């Protein structure tokens, strides 16, 4: 049971490094630009809801 | 697996909320930041920085607001955007905190999932008025006979435990929690105590031992542990007792009886001292800031035996003061002493000279104790405090007092002292304490040679239970001794003593 | 590139005004290239308006106000690794043992938050000590802080050397001797001695890593030296899963260095002139010392009381952190005892009955009671005469004077130094030794046939030699 | 949005595979086997003892 | 049961009190008391034999 819990924690920190891999992926892509356009229009919608 | 569920939770977070206002940090360091804007801020609000750290605005000044960082400086950065939480500093309160270690913010450092809490309640809340209070009457049985006769403690009662560093200071309180395990493993809500152990200024390692100890004695399930370790930031430590008391007040305001042990308010003083100095507010007496009295008093008075009209509330308070080599004259100790009613001064000399627990009886008082005290323990406790202040006097001049009267007292006194001693982390039942005090008071303990007193205690108790536990059950319910019960006990005590 | 021009040099507190939107962060490391190579300044405030207030880690002998600064980007990163074992490294993390680049692979920030509540071990454990005296009367606890008291040279330094040898055999862990406010002459001797006793084998492998923080260092660099050492230890524990033993020299001088840095930072010094941040700084230092699941650091610290005033805040703060105290005395060493440990002043807070074993506890309590009674007994026995020694009294005296000698254990580092072959007496055999003397089994073997010998097994030999 | 991108991509595209049970054995304490019926006890064995004890005693000593 | 053992133990003490009633009979009583007291705390100590493959 002890090793099982340890393995679950180990999986979580390994998947933490998978987040790092994804961070490098987003900031590479011109999704960095294109999803910023999406954020722009989302804020336009948000600020219009005021 | 669990990762998939966490990822589901991650999918479950995504805001779109508008920020009412932010600020931008100016000069920052000394655990205070000076922010520009925050004009619509409430006083003592919680603000969350974009480092994710949260702080409480303390000084609202014309044109600037000065946050106090509840959290490390390293995280906070210059010209960072400070967002208003919008709420006065509150902490989650509820029924689900039992058996959960939490840090001061209420984060689950136990890690038994996100805390189950009914509400949140403001960190500072005014103490109930005169009209809300009602005089104490119910006992708290610590399982340490001295701390149940010599100092009786009751429900909702303010009291003080003062003494020298790490003499297992903590153990004295732990024993109370342990003793009331059987009362709390009761089904009577009135006799249930929900005990909160506030660990302030203690090593995170030491706290981990404590938690494990409590879980070894399986006492965790009725108790909350709040933690503000030495590593944890000085402002977090400052707000730590106040936050703990809020949780306690939720129980108190459930009418439920509880206890909160604040270990150590002496460390709260050092923390507040640090904070004050870092706020560049002028040092007070003994270099402890001038509002240190106010700090303690506001904390302490939030513990009360609320009147039956207002709920019958109780929240007993035991605050643990670490004297620097004794000497109760000392600004921080005296300030505390004045607030508290009763003291349980512990003597280092006696501790060294193998009296565990080392309860100095010269400097232990209980200024409201006798009301709490059970009638059984009033009857059997026949001015034992006086008697052992005759022992105290007798041995003062013994090294003269060669009078047979003094010697008789000395023989009783020394032997009585042996009875007081109790092996820590093994507390005696209240019912069981009644005969022991009967024996010694009624002087049947002169009939026991000093060396064999320890044997006598266990054997006497075994004898009584076997002979007739009927008596013990009777005093267990009656809580008084009739002339017959008293005689039966006298007779029975004579029987074992003889044997 | 975050660069800024020096806009003050009031003392060693150098304020640097940085170009816009190129702002450091608190605890970052700045490097100013100097004809002294580099000067490392650590950002300890932001004064706003794109200015900082920093402390220095090297003595600032003058800069031109307006000198370009380059920001490293974070708290000083010092090399760590098995390479750094047997390397004297100054505070900034560069070799002063001049064995060239010691860079094993990675360097790591000098600051690093204490392990989490979860990380903490839930139950106390014992660190083995070859010193039998230690294992009876105050057994070391792995994870813990054990605060040395006593002499120097023949006192403390030899004791420290002994521990390094013992650890290498005992666990095979690592150590890092960090010396704070160390007289460089004394440090030189220590380096040479450490080479001689082979805890540092230049050609060979080295156990102890040395971090020396000299007295001529500026107070800021004195303050951070300890944290640097701690980082080295944490690499061993966390990333090599080993036990470590971290020596610190005066933690009084940790306090002293810290007090100055507060005052320099302008903060109002709290009572007795000690830091307003006195508690927290010790707290950070002494909560990174713990038993993690991975490993455990254990730290022996040296506490030099300020005028023996225990009541002073600095000893008190230290004592709060301390778990055990080892109280060497030179009077005791003068009673011919090596180790020099004063047994009645030897105390551990994990001398607890449960922790050390009930049997061990009972044996220990008896030996303590025996010694305690013996010491007091000798006071009036000497005056009154030995004729006053009753059958009961002389039973204790015979055993006690035999125990007193039995404590004397020649040990491996000082095998040369005393000239007597070393003994590393392990804990199980320690229990055995005292059990027998308590049971008086070997109470029939002469007093000096327990002088300068190790365990129970050993005094079988010595008995033979006494006869021979 | 970006949360969704990170979440989606991470979950789908990165999947760890656990180690074998054999690797687990090292990291756990594996099943200890039965303790065996040891050896039964025969006390006061042989009529050597019986005759000896009956004969030897003939008086109760202190 | 246990009461037989202890009654004979103390009985033999009061027999030896008079004209000697035991030498090593009382030592037999002492020995049976030792292990008899060990087995009762063993028997109350007893682990449940079923592996909790339900919960754990």
């Amino acid at each position: 049971v002890r090793y099982e819990a340890s393995l679950r924690q180990l999986e979580q920190r390994q998947l933490a490094k998978s987040v790092i891999s994804r961070v490098q992926s987003e900031l590479g892509n011109p999704k960095f630009q294109e999803k910023v356009l999406q954020q722009s229009i989302s804020e336009i919608e948000q600020l219009l809801s005021k | 697996e669990v990762s998939s569920i966490l990822e589901e939770r991650i999918k479950g977070v995504s805001d779109e909320a508008n920020l009412n206002e932010t600020g931008r940090v100016l000069a920052v360091g000394d655990g205070i930041a000076r922010v520009f804007g925050l004009n619509n801020i409430q006083a003592e609000e919680l603000v969350e920085f974009s480092s994710g750290v949260k702080g409480m605005a303390l000084n609202l000044e014309p044109g600037q607001v000065g946050i106090v960082l509840f959290g490390s400086d390293r995280l906070v950065k210059e010209g960072e955007l400070v967002k208003r939480t919008g709420n006065i500093v509150d902490v989650p309160v509820g029924p689900g905190l039992l058996g959960r270690v939490v840090d001061a913010l209420g984060n689950p450092i136990d890690g038994k999932g996100p805390i189950d809490a009914a509400g949140r309640s403001r960190a500072q809340v005014k103490a109930p008025g005169i009209l809300p209070r009602r005089s104490v009457h119910e006992p708290v049985q610590t399982g340490l006979k001295a701390v149940d006769a010599l100092v009786p403690i009751g429900r909702g009662q303010r009291e003080l435990i003062i003494g020298d560093r790490q003499t297992g200071k903590t153990a004295v309180a732990l024993d109370t929690i342990l003793n009331q395990k059987r009362w709390n493993n009761g089904s009577d809500e009135s006799k249930k105590l929900y005990c909160v152990y506030v660990a302030v200024g203690q090593k995170r390692s030491t706290v981990a031992q404590l938690v494990q100890t409590l879980e070894q004695h399986d006492a965790m399930k009725y108790s909350i542990i709040v933690a503000a370790t030495a590593s944890e930031a000085a402002p977090l430590q400052y707000l730590a007792p106040f936050t703990a008391a809020s949780i306690g007040e939720w129980f108190r305001d459930n009418g439920k009886h509880a206890l909160i042990v604040y270990d150590d308010l002496s460390k709260q003083a050092v923390a507040y001292r640090q904070l004050s100095l870092l706020l560049r507010r002028p040092p007070g007496r003994e270099a402890y800031p001038g509002d240190v009295f106010y700090l303690h008093s506001r904390l302490l008075e939030r513990a009360a035996k609320l009147s039956e009209k207002e709920g019958s509330g109780s929240l007993t308070a035991l605050p643990v003061i670490e004297t620097q080599g004794g000497d109760v004259s000392a600004y921080i100790p005296t300030n505390v002493i004045s607030i508290t009613d009763g003291q349980i001064f512990l003597e280092a000399e006696l501790f060294y000279k193998g009296i565990r627990p080392a309860i100095n009886v010269g400097l232990s008082v209980s200024r409201v104790g006798s009301a709490a005290q059970v009638k059984a323990l009033k009857q059997v406790a026949g001015s034992l405090k006086l008697f052992l202040a005759q022992y105290r006097e007798v041995a003062a001049f013994a090294q003269s007092d060669l009078d047979a009267s003094t010697k008789q007292t000395l023989v009783r006194g020394e032997r009585l002292t042996q009875l007081l001693k109790q092996n820590q982390y093994s507390p005696l039942a209240t019912e069981e304490q009644v005969p022991l005090i009967y024996a010694g008071v009624n002087g049947h303990l002169d009939g026991i040679e000093l060396s064999r007193i320890g044997e006598f205690e266990s054997s006497f108790l075994s004898y009584l239970k076997s002979n007739h536990n009927e008596l013990l059950t009777e005093i267990r319910e009656k809580g008084e001794l009739s002339k017959e019960l008293l005689a039966s006990l006298k007779s029975a005590t004579e029987s074992f003593v003889a044997t | 590139p975050i660069t800024g021009k020096v806009t003050a040099v009031i003392g060693a507190i150098v304020d640097v005004h940085f170009e816009q939107s190129e702002l450091p962060a608190i605890l970052n490391a700045l490097e100013i290239k100097t004809p002294q190579g580099k000067l490392v300044l650590e950002v300890a405030q932001h004064l706003g308006e794109n200015t900082v207030r920093t402390i220095a880690m090297d003595g600032t002998e003058g800069l031109v106000r307006g000198e370009k600064v380059l920001d490293t980007g974070g708290p000083i990163s010092v090399p760590v690794g098995r390479e750094t074992l047997g390397r004297i490294i100054n505070v900034i993390g560069e070799p002063i043992d001049e064995r060239g680049p010691i860079k094993s692979k990675l360097r790591k920030p000098i600051h690093a938050d204490p392990p989490s509540f979860a990380e903490q071990s839930t139950s106390a454990e014992i660190l083995e000590t070859g010193i039998k005296v230690v294992d009876l009367l105050a057994p070391y606890a792995r994870g813990g802080k054990i605060g040395l008291f006593g002499g120097a040279g023949v006192g403390k330094t030899v004791f420290i050397q002994e521990l390094i040898n013992n650890i290498a055999k005992a666990h095979g862990g690592f150590s890092v001797f960090t010396g704070v406010g160390e007289r460089t002459r004394e440090g030189n001797d220590l380096y040479r001695e450490m080479k001689e006793t082979g805890v540092i084998n230049l050609e060979g492998e080295s156990k102890v890593a040395l971090v020396f923080g000299q007295m001529n260092e500026p107070p800021g660099a004195r303050a951070r030296v300890a944290l640097t050492g701690l980082t080295i230890a944490e690499y061993f524990r966390d990333e090599e899963g080993q036990d470590v033993l971290l020596f610190i020299d005066n933690i009084f001088r940790f306090t002293q260095a810290g007090s100055e840095v507060s005052a320099l930072l302008g903060r109002i010094p709290s009572a007795v002139g000690y830091q307003p941040t006195l508690a927290t700084d010790m707290g950070l230092l002494q909560e990174r010392i713990t038993t993690t699941k991975k490993g455990s650091v254990t730290s022996v610290q040296a506490v030099y009381v300020p005028a023996d005033d225990l009541t002073d805040p600095a000893p008190a703060t230290t004592f709060a952190h301390l778990d055990a105290t080892t109280v060497l005395s030179r009077g005791i060493s003068e009673l011919g005892i090596y180790p020099a440990v004063d047994p009645l002043d030897s105390k551990s807070r994990l001398l607890d009955a449960a922790v050390v074993g009930q049997e061990h506890y009972d044996v220990a309590s008896k030996v303590q009671e025996t010694l305690q009674t013996y010491k007091s007994l000798q006071d009036i026995i000497a005056i009154l005469g030995m004729d006053e020694l009753s059958e009961q009294d002389k039973l204790t005296v015979e055993r006690a004077r035999k125990i007193q000698r039995f404590l004397s254990q020649p040990f491996a580092v000082a095998e040369v130094f005393t000239g007597i072959p070393g003994k590393l007496v392990r804990l199980k055999d320690t229990v055995a030794s005292f059990k027998a003397v308590l049971e008086g089994k070997y109470d029939n073997i002469p007093e000096h046939a327990f002088y300068m010998v190790g365990g129970i097994e050993d005094v079988v030999a010595k008995a033979e030699k006494l006869a021979a | 949005n970006v949360i969704q991108d990170l979440y989606l991509r991470e979950l789908k595209d990165t999947k760890l595979a656990p180690s074998t049970l054999q690797d687990a054995e090292g990291n756990v304490k594996p099943w200890n086997p039965p303790q065996k019926p040891n050896l039964p006890e025969l006390e006061l064995q042989g009529p050597e003892a019986l005759k000896a004890y009956t004969e030897q005693n003939v008086e109760t000593a202190h | 049961a246990k009461s037989a053992a202890n009654k004979l133990d103390w009985a033999k003490v009061i027999s030896s009190l008079r004209i000697t009633g035991s030498t090593a009979t009382q030592l037999s009583s002492f020995k049976k008391r030792n292990d008899e007291a060990r087995r009762q705390l063993l028997e109350l100590q007893s682990q449940p034999t079923e592996v909790d493959f339900s919960h754990y």
